[PDB]
């Protein structure tokens, strides 16, 4: 909430790998240290961040959105085919501490893999969560499904799509 | 209770520079079998090596690699890799080692260096060869003394006899019509195996447009990987290949010697001498290292006769730096330590306590040396004997270089910082040079910068190869008299053991590799153990077995009774037989090999190790301490007596002959040339009485018109039994290694298996047929209709979708798949505990829990990744098409086949290689009568035999 | 509930490892190593110095798609604590007091493009050997590929030309 | 565990500077010494048209 | 008969759960609402098996409970301990043996027999069909559902023999279970044994008549293979030893009848071995040929399921009566009424 809605950094600054790989990059210590070697270092809320970047041990973040590890989510194909964050993560830009917005089911994943027109957006995947889905979501969704090459649900509900 | 545990997740402190996290990176390196390095692409998953592919720019890797390169991953992540410097078995540091090494150095610099000695393997590393040359410069009385047990002494002694100069021979097999292999194993792993296999099989792959197909003759004692692929294979004793080669020289017209033979052998020899002298310049005569130096000398003389030199046989500068006779250098070294002269002995690899011939009694003269040195890579049998054992860095974590079979000299790259300490041979040789704490990066930079330049070193790091350096072509004169003035030794005393490299263990360095011990041995399918190899006639004459080996003789009029008698000839396998060699007794179980030469025994070097890790701690029975340094490859005195005490010899197949079914379809090149579809027409006329079958089916299937339908193509003319495709699909897909117990039960976990089938008349000189069997990816799959939780289903792309997380384990899906390619995790086979084995798992594939099914998925991590890549690049351009390239997906067991028999791609697109292969008339699906409609189809093995041995 | 392959034995992208010393399965780059078919044979593409000084040129010619790639890579990384206009005055510059430099001063307009590329790569400043010092922008070599850093330099020049 | 109510932030945000500079990028205009704000996607077209130096 | 059907069902029904190796996910074969949105395949024969054993278990339990309600009403009325009268009372539901209750009794029992009669034929046809839909040469046989139905009646009549000759002798129920009872039960076992021997002939005819190599090698490997001992013991057990039952004195001889029933059960087990294991040993590809040897744990589980069967049978013969008290009183009425009208 303080960094994205207030300070205002785009999510590809810290999650730099969100449109290239399956894994959206979890931010390293150096990403914090471009700002926090000057923007109030010697602060108690950053002693772990300053303990890293001096000793090599990682700051041991806790995974909020967690899949069971044979599901093989790909981030790049979701952001590239017109699905932005806040369809899958909610308004993270307003989150002081991040919660999981919904349970990552086969129901939810197969719901978008069977009706991709309800959640697809005209690119601007990495735009801040000021985006609102319009009223003509069926119309603009069908045009963006046919425009991005979103495949029929007989192909996207295949098991070797996700599980491998 | 919560659905999962918390799952802490660790980012970096400083990010790696050039990589996006979650994307594998490919690095070029070099991996050496017997010093001769093959260029590899090693996948870097998150900065660690995970999968070894072939570097496509390298010689001896024209896309593919052999199996030892493919199992270098599990060699690297062995938990028993040596972790620390050990002084006397007690751990020490590098500083203590270097202080003692400086003390030993100043002890021998007062003299010129009469006590300091080395022992390496064959070093094709110009950095390391340079460093040992400066060490011999600083110590003029010090000597090198290189040795490996699977050496190349007879090719270089044949060069010495033939030309008076150490030369190498590089065979261009793409311009060959009649390849003749007098006990040669160029289709087995070794020097230039992948390039020779690629050239041979590119001349083997026959289409309708193909008007030329080559002809292989192999004359061998042990059946081998080269023995299968030949159109004519003569089982002749390894003592008699010298006489056979002399008779070939007699009939071809050069100075040789007359010889006497069995009439099958003599008719075979005149057939060779008629196929040779018909293809002058278009023939190759190849000898293998096992054979004596006069065999290589006479092979040089024959290849000069037929115009083969300079067109299909190329003599080159010696790529092995300084070449010697390594067994002569060994008996020189053992006599030196027997005299007490040797003071400082330095060993870089090699396992010389274990790998030596046992007549030298190497370990007893090892303790005569006060201060020994071992750079070992495993706490081994020699590092137990020697003092100051040093951890050797694995090639995947080392900086260095290695010359190929043509002297390419590619640069070994570290994909990770060295795991357990890690000190390379360049750093060890720099430590004995005098200066300490020199890294292998700076050493090979300082050798290779200023030799090819920095800007050339950058390209030599990016591409695998070095552009400028190569072995230059030389044409030495051939002494037709000095070859003639040689005995050409005559065969025959009695039973003769041939000593063979193990096809999966090589010299025994890979004995701790879990994948390679589990991997079935070519032509025997024995796993986890060593065996003496007999002919059925040989064991009937030697072991006192109450059988005939003459009811095996006959035609197709009594074929099934012969096959049943060969099945009755089994269950005598595993009989322990006491032999007596020259002072040595091995007491090894026997395994029957129908292709074997009579009165010949194949003992496989590589087993019987004592100080390997948890894998292969006592696996096999040791062949080395009976082996004699005078004739390291064969000897003619053996006393095979029975013992009783039958041992469990474990095989993957169990049944040897195809029992009169349409599994492996064989043809001839003349009738295939006149009619390509005649192979099926002769099958289907006997089965149904119609030339074309009409397989009506009730089930519709799916149509697969406008889709990318993935299919596999396997050419039986090109596959040899290399078994690198099994290790590749093991490494890529995290298939667990089960022990000897579970293969004894019959629960090996292999997604692709090689079917060896021994089918032919007389059944003691048979035709051997290797067939890869992965899943056929059956369009109308019997294996999906039965599995009740809908866990194996078909997709849009037509490939069988085995879902490990849905399997409950009914194993019905096993019983209904007619090819039995599915595999069940009966116990917890996957290594759940050992962290080094957890590092070797490729994270793009699920590591399977107990109780779920397993089969090859058309290597669907690569299909899914190329699909996501095509769709991302299509939406980045905006085409809305998603067109995927033909070369976009190369499966691992396709990417690692050296012969290129496995071909994969889209079959709906007619431009693809696999669809052009499936349009051929000799394409056939396995078991067509079950209406499965396989996507993995086979090309029938079209042979090119000669007019003299078949017609 | 059964948790069979939910947390598999294999190591994921940023799965923690007890075997490695720092606590990271993902290992740092080995020094002096390059991937397949990626070379540093041209020094101007991967560092700003050919003869050791500033160049005021580029390796590749400027296209509008390269310029827009530089725009996007600027607006992710660079425009926080420099402003979308490039004047320095952003909101990271208000809380903390970094005092970033505006682009459109004459000192940077006279400055070459290779000066910019060296600034993206290596940040700027270092603690002086006497009397101490600090580092200011910390360098963005790990996050931006060097071709994209040259694209950022091209859109810097577009920004200076836009405001002059 | 109902959906959290994330506390509505106050103070200045990045949006004021961001849309001020987004106005400053297009839509022409003047400054202290610069002759005219040539807009981005017009100044972008001009800077490719007169080109950057190559090598 | 109903009691050992229920106990053999409890012994059998553990095996689909037990043979999985992920047995905690047995409910995935059941169509249940999940967050995944997946379904059982429903064209698999194990998917038919789950419905089949569950319906068969529930219907045989229902038939046992309605068959037990009036005998519960008698046992409540004679219990002589006060707390046991409530226990058999709520078991009987206060049955109140009466017309307009007996009408619905005979009506529902005849009609449930009419429901369960095609049902057990189909449930053992579906136990056949988990081989009979499979493409294995010894398993794809069209005769399999009536032949498995006959083999099931044959082995079950063997078991009812082996477990009711002691119930007739040790518990003094000689008047209720006469010698003509055992005569007619041997006759019905003889009928099903001939249909099973006919099924073996049909297998031999399928293997000889067909020109396929695979059916012929099936017959060879059953006759002269490594596991051919079970097929020879099958034709000794289930075929040679059944021809004694044609003669009345062999049927009326109690030790001979018991021992021949024991050979029926053992050879029936051998028939299942010959059908399943031998056909899975040797298949289309000879590289995929391997011998099957059971461990100590297969025999351990078999003996343990015998223990579960005999334990449940012994609690049954303790707390509940083993002969229908009613419908024997009705049979007494029908016998004396036949003795009246002649
Ligand atoms: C995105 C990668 C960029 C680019 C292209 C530039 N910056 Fe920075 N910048 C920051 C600060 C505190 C200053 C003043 C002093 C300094 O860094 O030492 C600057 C100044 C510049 C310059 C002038 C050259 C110099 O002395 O450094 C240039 C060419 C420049 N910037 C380009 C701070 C930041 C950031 C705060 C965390 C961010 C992000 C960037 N800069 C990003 C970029
Ligand atoms: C600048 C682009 C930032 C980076 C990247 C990160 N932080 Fe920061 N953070 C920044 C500012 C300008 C502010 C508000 C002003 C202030 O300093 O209070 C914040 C706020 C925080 C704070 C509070 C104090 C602070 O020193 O900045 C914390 C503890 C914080 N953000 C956490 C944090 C972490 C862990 C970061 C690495 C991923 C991180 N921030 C990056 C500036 C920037
Ligand atoms: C809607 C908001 C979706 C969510 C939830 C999930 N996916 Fe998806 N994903 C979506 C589309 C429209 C596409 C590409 C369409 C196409 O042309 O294929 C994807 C892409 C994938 C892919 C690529 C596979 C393929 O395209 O063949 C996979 C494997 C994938 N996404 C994985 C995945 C998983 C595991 C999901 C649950 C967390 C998931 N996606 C959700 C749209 C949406
Ligand atoms: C991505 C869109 C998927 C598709 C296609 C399929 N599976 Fe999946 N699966 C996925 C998710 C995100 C979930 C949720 C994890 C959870 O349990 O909530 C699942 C769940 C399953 C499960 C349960 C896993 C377990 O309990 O061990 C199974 C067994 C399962 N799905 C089966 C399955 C099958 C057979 C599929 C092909 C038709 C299939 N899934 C597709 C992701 C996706
Ligand atoms: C739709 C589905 C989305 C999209 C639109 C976004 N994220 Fe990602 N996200 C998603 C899942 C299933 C997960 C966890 C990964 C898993 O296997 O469970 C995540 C998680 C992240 C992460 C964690 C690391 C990881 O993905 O492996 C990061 C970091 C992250 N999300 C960032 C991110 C950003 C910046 C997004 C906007 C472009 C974004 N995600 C979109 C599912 C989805
Ligand atoms: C410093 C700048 C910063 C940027 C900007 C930022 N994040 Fe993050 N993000 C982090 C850090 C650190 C983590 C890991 C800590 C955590 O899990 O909260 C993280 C992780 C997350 C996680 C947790 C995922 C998981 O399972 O751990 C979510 C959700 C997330 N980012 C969403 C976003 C989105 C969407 C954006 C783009 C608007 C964004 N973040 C922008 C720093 C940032
Ligand atoms: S399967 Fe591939 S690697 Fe193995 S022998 Fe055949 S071609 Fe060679
Ligand atoms: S045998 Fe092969 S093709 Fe047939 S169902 Fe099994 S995996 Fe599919
Ligand atoms: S039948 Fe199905 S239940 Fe599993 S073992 Fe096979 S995928
Ligand atoms: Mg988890």
């Amino acid at each position: 909430q303080l960094h994205v809605n207030v300070v205002g950094i785009d999510c590809r600054y810290c999650h730099t790998s969100v449109d290239q790989s399956y894994f959206a990059n979890i931010p390293a210590t150096e990403t914090c240290m471009t700002c926090h070697s000057q923007i109030k270092t010697y602060s108690p809320l950053l002693e772990k961040v300053r303990e890293s970047y001096a000793t090599g041990k990682p700051i041991e973040w806790v995974k909020v959105y967690d899949l069971p590890n044979f599901v093989y989510f790909n981030h790049s194909i979701h952001v590239n085919k017109g699905i932005g964050c806040s369809t899958c993560h909610g308004q993270v830009n307003n989150m002081p501490v991040v919660w999981q917005q919904q349970a990552l089911y086969m129901g939810w994943c197969l719901n978008c893999h069977r009706n991709p027109e309800l959640y697809v957006r005209p690119r601007e995947e990495v735009y801040n969560m000021d985006y609102v889905p319009p009223s003509n979501q069926l119309e603009i969704g069908r045009q963006l499904v046919a425009e991005y090459g979103i495949m029929p649900p007989d192909q996207l509900t295949n098991c070797y799509v996700c599980h491998r | 209770c919560t659905y999962q545990p918390r799952q802490y997740i660790a980012p970096f402190d400083r990010q790696p520079e050039g990589r996006v996290p979650g994307i594998p990176q490919y690095f070029a390196s070099t991996l050496t079998l017997g010093g001769y390095g093959t260029g590899v692409l090693v996948r870097s998953n998150e900065g660690r090596p995970t999968k070894v592919e072939g570097n496509p720019r390298h010689p001896a890797s024209l896309g593919g690699t052999d199996l030892f390169a493919q199992a270098e991953i599990l060699t690297m992540y062995d938990p028993d890799r040596s972790t620390t410097v050990l002084r006397q078995g007690v751990p020490s540091t590098w500083a203590e080692f270097t202080t003692t090494l400086g003390n030993a150095l100043t002890a021998a610099r007062a003299t010129q260096g009469a006590g300091v000695r080395l022992l390496t393997t064959t070093i094709t590393s110009p950095s390391l060869a340079a460093q040992i040359e400066q060490f011999l410069q600083a110590y003029p009385q010090a000597r090198w003394y290189q040795y490996e047990p699977i050496n190349r002494d007879n090719v270089v002694a044949g060069a010495r006899l033939a030309f008076g100069r150490d030369v190498t021979t590089r065979y261009d097999l793409s311009a060959a019509q009649v390849v003749v292999s007098l006990d040669a194993d160029f289709l087995a792993p070794g020097p230039g195996f992948v390039a020779y296999a690629r050239a041979f099989a590119e001349r083997r792959k026959v289409r309708k447009d193909s008007t030329t197909m080559n002809r292989l003759y192999v004359v061998e004692a042990s059946p081998s990987t080269t023995g299968t692929a030949a159109d004519h294979r003569l089982p002749l004793r390894a003592d008699a290949i010298a006489a056979f080669t002399g008779a070939l020289a007699n009939e071809l017209g050069v100075g040789g010697a007359p010889a006497t033979l069995s009439p099958k052998a003599e008719e075979f020899l005149r057939a060779i001498a008629r196929d040779l002298e018909e293809h002058r310049g278009q023939s190759v005569v190849i000898a293998g290292d096992q054979q004596p130096p006069i065999v290589h000398a006479l092979a040089h003389l024959i290849n000069a006769e037929l115009g083969n030199v300079g067109q299909t046989v190329f003599y080159h500068e010696p790529v092995e730096a300084r070449p010697t006779n390594q067994t002569e250098e060994l008996v020189a070294l053992v006599s030196e330590m027997a005299a007490g002269r040797v003071e400082t002995l330095i060993m870089i690899g090699g396992n010389p306590v274990y790998n030596a011939p046992g007549d030298l009694r190497f370990a007893d003269r090892m303790a005569s040396v006060p201060l020994t040195i071992h750079l070992s890579q495993f706490v081994d049998e020699t590092s137990a004997r020697a003092t100051w054992h040093i951890p050797q860095a694995h090639p995947l974590e080392s900086w260095g270089d290695a010359r190929a079979f043509d002297g390419t000299a590619s640069i070994v790259q570290p994909l990770i910082e060295p795991l357990y300490g890690g000190k390379t041979a360049n750093e060890l040789l720099a430590a004995m040079l005098g200066q300490p704490e020199a890294e292998s990066y700076d050493l090979v930079r300082s050798f290779w910068l200023e030799q090819i330049g920095e800007t050339g070193w950058q390209v030599a790091l990016a591409n695998g190869v070095i552009a400028e350096t190569v072995a230059p072509v030389i044409e030495p004169t051939l002494n037709e008299g000095a070859i003639r003035a040689t005995p050409i030794p005559q065969p025959g005393d009695g039973v003769e053991i041939v000593f063979r490299p193990d096809p999966s263990l090589f010299d025994g360095f890979y004995a701790n590799n879990g994948w390679l011990q589990e991997l079935p041995r070519p032509l025997t399918k024995l796993v986890w153990d060593n065996a003496a190899l007999m002919s059925p006639r040989t064991a009937i004459k030697l072991l006192g077995l109450p059988f005939n080996a003459d009811r095996l003789i006959g035609t197709e009029a009594d074929d099934r009774e012969r096959q049943q008698y060969l099945e009755q000839l089994s269950k005598v396998n595993g009989t322990i037989a006491r032999i007596e060699y020259r002072g040595g007794i091995i007491e090894i179980p026997i395994w029957l090999l129908p292709g074997h030469a009579e009165d010949s025994i194949t003992l496989n070097l590589g087993y019987g190790r004592t100080h390997a890790g948890r894998v292969g701690n006592n696996v096999g029975i040791d062949v080395y301490p009976i082996r004699t340094s005078d004739s390291p490859w064969f000897g003619a005195g053996a006393r095979v007596t029975n013992t009783g005490r039958t041992y469990l010899l474990v095989s993957t197949q169990d049944h040897w002959t195809l029992e009169g079914r349409d599994i492996y379809r064989v043809g001839e090149f003349k009738k295939f040339k006149e009619d390509p579809k005649y192979i099926a027409k002769e099958v289907y006329q006997e089965e149904y009485g119609r030339e074309t079958p009409n397989y009506q089916s009730l089930q519709p299937g799916d149509d697969y018109t406008g889709r990318n339908a993935w299919g596999m193509t396997i050419n039986l003319n090109a596959c040899i039994g290399c078994n690198a495709c099994v290790v590749a699909c093991q490494a890529e897909n995290n298939i667990a290694v089960v022990g000897k117990d579970q293969v004894s039960r019959g629960r090996e976990m292999h997604w692709i298996r090689i079917d060896r089938y021994f089918a032919g008349e007389d059944l003691d000189n048979p035709s051997i047929y290797m067939m890869p069997v992965n899943c056929m990816q059956c369009e109308k799959a019997p294996c999906e209709v039965v599995c009740p939780v809908a866990a194996t289903v078909h997709d849009y792309e037509g490939l069988n979708n085995m879902v490990y997380n849905r399997c409950v384990g009914t194993k019905y899906c096993s019983n209904n798949c007619p090819y039995k390619v599915r595999r069940f995790n009966f116990l917890q086979y996957s290594d759940t505990t050992t962290e080094t084995f957890k590092l070797a798992f490729n994270p793009d594939v699920t590591v399977r829990i107990r109780g779920v099914m397993e089969k090859c998925t058309y290597c669907v991590q690569r299909i899914s990744g190329a699909r996501i890549a095509a769709k991302r690049a299509a939406v980045q351009a905006g085409q809305s098409s998603y067109v995927i390239s033909d070369g976009a997906i190369q499966t691992a067991c396709e990417q690692a086949c050296p012969t290129g028999a496995i071909v994969f791609g889209d079959i709906n697109d007619s431009n693809s290689r696999v669809a052009k292969w499936k349009a051929e008339g000799h394409n056939y699906g396995l078991l067509g009568f079950l209406n499965t409609v396989p996507r993995t189809t086979y090309l029938a093995r079209v042979r090119n035999p000669s007019e003299e041995l078949e017609k | 509930c059964h948790q069979d392959m939910y947390d598999q034995q294999k190591y994921t992208t940023y799965e923690p490892s007890s075997f490695f010393a720092d606590g990271r399965s993902s290992r740092p780059n080995v020094p002096g190593t390059t991937p397949f078919e990626v070379v540093k044979t041209d020094e101007f593409l991967y560092t700003g110095l050919i003869d050791g000084q500033e160049v005021d040129a580029m390796p590749f010619p400027v296209t509008k798609d390269l310029l827009l790639r530089g725009q996007l890579k600027y607006n992710i990384y660079c425009a926080v604590c420099h402003g979308e206009a490039g004047y320095g005055a952003s909101m990271v510059a208000e809380r903390g007091g970094i005092v970033p430099a505006n682009f459109h001063q004459q000192r940077l307009r006279e400055a070459p493009l290779s000066h910019f590329f060296v600034v993206i790569t290596n940040g700027v400043y270092r603690g002086d050997p006497e009397n101490g010092g600090y580092q200011s922008m910390y360098g963005y070599a790990s996050r931006i590929t060097p071709e994209d850093r040259w694209a950022i330099a091209a859109y810097i020049r577009a920004l200076q030309l836009s405001q002059n | 565990p109902f959906t959290p109510q994330p506390a509505p932030v106050t103070g200045n945000t990045y949006r004021t500077y961001v849309n001020d500079a987004r106005t400053l990028l297009n839509s022409y205009g003047y400054t202290m010494e610069g002759k005219v704000h040539i807009p981005i996607d017009r100044a972008m077209d001009l800077i490719v048209e007169r080109g950057l130096p190559v090598r | 008969a109903e009691a050992m059907t229920l106990f053999a069902v409890a012994c059998a029904g553990l095996y689909p759960i037990l043979h999985l190796g992920r047995p905690w996910l047995f409910y995935w074969l059941i169509p249940y609402p999940n967050t995944h949105g997946m379904w059982p395949q429903f064209r698999s024969a194990l998917a038919w098996d789950v419905f089949a054993i569950s319906t068969y278990a529930t219907v045989s339990l229902v038939f046992w409970l309605v068959g037990l309600i009036p005998d519960f009403a008698t046992l409540r009325d004679r219990a002589k301990n006060i707390w046991v009268k409530r226990l058999y009372g709520i078991a009987a539901l206060g049955w109140r043996g009466s017309a307009r209750h007996w009408h619905r009794y005979e009506m529902a029992s005849i009609l449930l027999a009419g429901l369960s009669t095609p049902l057990v034929v189909s449930v053992h046809s579906i136990i056949s069909l988990d081989f009979a839909i499979s493409q294995v040469p010894g398993w794809q046989v069209t005769v399999f559902p009536p032949y498995f139905v006959a083999g099931a009646v044959f082995a079950g009549f063997a078991m009812v023999l082996l477990l009711m000759i002691p119930v007739r002798t040790f518990y003094g129920f000689e008047n209720y279970i006469t010698l003509h009872h055992l005569d007619v039960m041997a006759k019905v076992m003889l009928t099903t044994g001939m249909i099973v021997v006919y099924g073996y002939f049909m297998e031999v005819f399928a293997s000889l008549y067909s020109g396929n190599e695979f059916e012929e090698y099936l017959l060879y490997n059953r006759l002269f293979g490594p596991s051919s001992w079970a097929y020879w013991g099958l034709l000794f057990c289930n075929a040679v030893a059944i021809q004694p039952l044609w003669f009345k004195k062999v049927r009326q001889n109690i030790p001979a009848l018991l021992i021949i029933s024991l050979i029926v059960s053992v050879g029936m087990w051998l028939e299942r071995y010959v059908i399943i294991v031998i056909s899975l040993e040797r298949d289309f590809l000879p590289s995929s040929w391997d011998i099957y040897i059971p461990t100590i744990w297969d025999w351990s589980l078999y003996i343990g399921t015998f223990g579960l069967f005999f334990t449940l049978l012994f609690l049954f013969i303790r707390v509940l009566p083993m002969i229908n008290i009613f419908e024997m009183r009705l049979f007494l009425y029908q016998e004396t009424e036949k003795a009246k009208q002649r």
